[PDB]
């Protein structure tokens, strides 16, 4: 069976393993359980033949920042995340994620993923980041983010309600296999 | 095309216990 590795990196608290298991088992995690290191795998029928995918769920934290890197060889994929609610999430897609993923993995293509898509138009959400005179990133933002990091296709999508969301491992899968 | 996914395994599980500090 053909296989593909897809690595998943972003902030604290962006949604990394909300991602994988809604993706991966339909069912939305209950609680907030920060990530130390866990592979989940999966498998996709593409185009009439099986693809096996191994997904790596990576630490947030900055604690890891040593670890993080055993996750790195043989990847065929890189899915950078960032919460469509949070700016400082945003900024660090830039100023860590790209420049970490791309010193140990200097061509694999990286999918930058905009995530909590269901929060963007949540009232109590606009009116948090509003007392803060900061709104949601928008699509244009983001992909013009996507952009400057060289990221092969920006995706949006809501782990929660699931909109979005085999989009963005469709992607995954066709930045890879083609 | 492309499926939806199917045969989740948790292949991995790495933990740390602060109190410890050793992962488990
Ligand atoms: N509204 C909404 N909340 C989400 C979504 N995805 C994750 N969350 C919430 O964000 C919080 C963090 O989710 P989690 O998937 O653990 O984030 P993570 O990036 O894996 C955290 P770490 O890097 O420490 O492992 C949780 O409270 C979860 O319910 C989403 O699509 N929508
Ligand atoms: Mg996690």
């Amino acid at each position: 069976m053909q296989a593909i590795k897809c690595v998943v990196v972003g902030d604290g608290a962006v949604g990394k393993t909300c991602l994988l298991i809604s993706y991966t088992t339909n069912a939305f995690p209950g609680e907030y359980i920060p990530t130390v290191f866990d592979n989940y795998s999966a498998n996709v029928m593409v185009d009439g033949k099986p693809v096996n995918l191994g997904l790596w769920d990576t630490a947030g934290q900055e604690d890891y920042d040593r670890l993080r890197p055993l996750s790195y060889p043989q990847t065929d994929v890189f899915l950078i995340c960032f919460s469509l609610v949070s700016p400082a999430s945003f900024e660090n897609v830039r100023a860590k994620w790209y420049p970490e993923v791309r010193h140990h993995c200097p061509h694999t293509p990286i999918l930058l993923v905009g995530t909590k898509l269901d929060l963007r138009d949540d009232k109590d959400t606009i009116e948090r980041l509003r007392d803060k005179k900061l709104a949601p990133i928008t699509y244009p933002q983001g992909l013009a983010m996507a952009r400057e990091i060289g990221s092969v296709k920006y995706l949006e999508c809501s782990a929660l309600t699931q909109r979005g969301l085999k989009t963005v491992f469709d992607e995954a899968i066709r930045a890879v296999l083609g | 095309e492309i499926s939806l996914p199917s045969d989740f395994e948790h292949t991995i599980h790495v933990g740390f216990d602060a109190v410890t500090g050793e992962f488990t």
